[PDB]
């Protein structure tokens, strides 16, 4: 038997990504936020629209998806699609053609603790 | 059909396209990636853009996808959706204004003994240095940095099928001549 | 129709259609 | 099901060099997850080299360095190893073990090879020379088979005939490179005197067929 | 006639499209018959890579196919053959062209 | 990092802003702002026009 | 956080999202309609077009999705795909 599965069906079986992860609805999350630039395309003067290729990283805490390697068998990451956790959701709100989220979902990194890391790329064409 | 419709009712049974195909956590995923080049659409000097239509063939063997021909039939191999099937995530690392990933979820071939191989067709747009100083009797190096976005080596390894692209279904160009290609 | 219905629950009654078309296995 | 099939088994001279195959069917195999593991003759198992996912390159032991080279093809799901200045010391059965998806840091081998017997001699196609045990109540008499090369040989006793109690002991390889074996049985010492006993030897590579009456 | 996605479909694409797209523009229906022929006529908007012969432009003439075949199955699994019902040509209706 | 054909980035700091936080603007809000300031290689425009 | 998962479950066990959402058929949903113009991005002489950015505000009331903030830990907003 996989471990990862073991750990997969352990974190999630009984798990709601809707809801924040905060045992208080008056917590807040914290979210480390790093953008990364990968390329500059362009600057439409006529659209007065930047292009650029970048990467976000955003790192936060879940305590519903904490565990200990020494449990699952010494795994230390787990990848599992996006879609399954929680999100903060975050989008670029001075974007000029309509699109506020990332080009590509990537998986999310689930380390041991309940700290979750999602790196996604995105393509941006924002107002300038 | 009974015999391969009985099949794919069994492998999917109880199948996760969540965790690695492995059967220990422990074992390495072997990825034998080789791009071949269908057509060179597009070099944009001004954005720095090369535009490519490539086939990105991907090989690697999936331990919960296994049978025994003789229990079905004699079916020794199927074609399924690969949206239902663990995949490795392919990134274009220096992806400039195209898709980053593979968006065109064709068919994967599926061996009774686990093997995989997985041909979707993309769109590269790749972002490369054009140097203009010589034009038109200029020569451009332009690459496509390919890996697994959110696994690492120690989880995934990569390997390429061939120490060259394959050239072999490549449509001639009527402004560019390809004098060199290889893979590292 | 109904007659139409109740053919098409006969007909798509462990019906795949992922899966060829193949009575026997090297059927074309 | 997975089988491992290895080349045939070679005979070779020192300073030479063999390679050795293991082709892979039922299943399939990719660059790493290769270890060969030799076995000399009564002897241990003793690990020679592989290619592990964390050095992505064979490693080998100390006392192969220089020597050996090791080399996985997934594309035709077959391994090879070629060790190059053979020694007779290299004489030993080669195994491959292989994994069909290989642990990063280590190995297992859940699949085997029938092995195969690389035998490092400078001695010639040779037969044996053919001497009694003379019996001096059970009495034990036997043939010695002595400085014949290579091997195998068969010994029966009376055509086949006599079984019970018969007992072939596996061949020693003396100094000279030349294997040396016994074929004994134990009898009744009332029959030494009423009962024919002749061993029958035979050594396919020099046609030698020899039938040696033993009495006392 | 039945939904085409609720049926077997042979994988049959435009191999050599130049903008990307290899599929039909609308899926459609499916007519199949109680024999179990199935005919199936999909719409089809397709940019194909066609390379120019340029030396008499404007006073040309052009070569433009448009490859069609399985993008999964093997010659062993789906074979293919010209449609008709000796026609060897592509069909266009006098009326409505 | 490859360098833009035609811009050139010089600098690009971030800040992390938080406004509406008043009884009367109600719950408050917060997000980034990277402010990329980018300089124009003006050759062509030179050599050309 | 196990609150808000309960409460949405209790919400959505019989839910219908294409009837109006009201106690009474007779009854009428007030919806309250705020454009907020975030960007004029061109406008077309030639086709006689004006493109802009906009947020649509749309307030209203839905009957069925109510609950008592005391039996849910003391929840009193959630959000919910729409
Ligand atoms: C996760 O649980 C362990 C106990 O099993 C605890 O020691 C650790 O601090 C927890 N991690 C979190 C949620 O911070």
């Amino acid at each position: 038997k996989n471990e990862e599965l073991r750990l997969y069906h352990h974190l999630f079986n009984n798990y709601d990504p809707g809801s924040r992860p905060v045992r208080e609805p008056e917590d807040t999350v914290t979210i480390s936020l790093k953008v990364t630039l990968t390329n500059l395309i362009s600057l439409n003067e006529k659209e007065e629209t930047l292009t650029t290729s970048v990467w976000i990283g955003i790192d936060w805490q879940d305590y519903r998806l904490n565990y200990s390697k020494d449990d699952f068998g010494g795994i230390e990451t787990l990848r599992v699609p996006s879609e399954l956790v929680w999100l903060p959701e975050i989008v670029l709100e001075n974007n000029i053609d309509g699109q506020f989220g990332v080009a590509y979902d990537a998986n999310v990194l689930v380390y041991e603790g309940g700290s979750v890391t999602w790196l996604p790329p995105a393509i941006y064409r924002s107002v300038c | 059909s009974e015999h391969e419709t009985r099949l794919v009712a069994k492998l999917f049974k109880d199948y996760s396209s969540v965790v690695r195909p492995v059967e220990d956590h422990r074992q390495v995923v072997e990825v034998t990636v080789g791009l071949q080049l269908i057509q060179l659409i597009n070099v944009d000097e001004v954005n720095q853009i090369v535009t490519t239509n490539v086939r990105l063939k991907q090989q690697w063997v999936d331990y919960n996808l296994k049978w025994n021909p003789d229990d079905y039939g004699g079916v020794k191999k199927i074609h399924i959706p690969s949206e239902k099937i663990w995949r490795p995530d392919l990134v274009l690392y220096n992806n400039a204004d195209g898709d980053f990933a593979i968006v065109k979820f064709t068919k994967v071939l599926l061996q009774y003994t686990g093997h995989i191989t997985w041909t979707p067709p993309a769109i590269f747009k790749s972002y490369c240095e054009i140097i203009v100083t010589h034009f038109p009797f200029d020569e451009q190096n332009c690459s496509m940095k390919l890996g697994t976005w959110t696994y690492d080596g120690s989880v995934v390894a990569i390997n390429p099928e061939s120490d060259q692209p394959d050239l072999s279904n490549f449509m001639e160009s009527g402004e560019w001549v390809i004098k060199e290609s290889r893979g590292w | 129709s109904e007659a139409e219905g109740r053919l098409r629950e006969k007909l798509f009654s462990g019906y795949d259609s992922s899966v060829r078309p193949a009575r026997e296995v090297g059927d074309r | 099901q997975v089988q491992l099939v290895q080349s045939g088994a070679e005979m070779k001279k020192p300073g030479s060099s063999v390679k050795v195959s293991c082709k892979a069917s039922g299943g399939s195999f990719g660059s790493y997850g290769i270890d060969w593991v030799r076995q000399a003759p009564g002897q241990g198992l003793e690990w020679m080299g592989g290619i592990m996912p964390k050095f992505d390159a064979p490693k080998y032991a100390e006392k192969f360095q220089g020597r050996l080279t090791i080399t996985a093809d997934r594309a035709t799901n077959t391994a090879y190893m070629e060790l190059s200045s053979l020694r007779f010391e290299d004489t030993a059965i080669y195994y491959c073990a292989r994994d069909e998806q290989p642990f990063y840091d280590s190995w297992r081998g859940l699949y085997w090879g029938q092995g195969t017997l690389v035998t490092v001699s400078s001695a010639s196609t040779k037969g044996p020379s053919v001497f009694p045990l003379a019996p001096s109540g059970t009495a034990a008499l036997g043939c010695l088979v002595k400085d014949y090369f290579p091997e195998p040989v068969t010994v029966s006793w009376n055509s086949g005939a006599l079984t019970s109690g018969v007992h072939t002991f596996p061949a020693v390889l003396q100094s000279s490179g030349l294997y040396s074996l016994s074929s004994v049985v134990t009898v009744p010492s009332s029959s030494l005197g009423t009962q024919t006993y002749i061993c029958n030897v035979n050594h396919k590579p020099s046609n030698t067929k020899v039938d040696k009456k033993v009495e006392p | 006639r039945i939904t085409a996605e609720s049926v077997w479909l042979p994988d049959v694409v435009l191999l050599n499209n130049n903008d990307g797209n290899f599929d039909v523009a609308l899926d459609i229906s499916v007519v199949v018959s109680s024999d179990g022929s199935v005919r199936w006529q999909p719409p089809g908007i397709y940019r194909s890579s066609c390379s120019i012969q340029v030396t008499y432009f404007p006073f040309d003439w052009q070569n433009c196919t448009m490859v069609f075949s399985s993008y999964s199955y093997d010659s062993s699994e789906v074979s293919l053959q010209t449609g008709l019902g000796g026609h060897q040509e592509i069909h266009i209706h006098e009326g409505t062209f | 990092y490859t360098e833009n054909g035609e811009w050139a980035i010089d600098f690009c700091p971030g800040v992390i802003r938080r406004h509406h936080g008043g009884a009367t603007d109600g719950p408050g809000e917060t997000d980034v702002i990277y402010s990329l300031i980018i300089r124009r290689k003006p050759l062509f425009y030179v050599i050309n026009i």
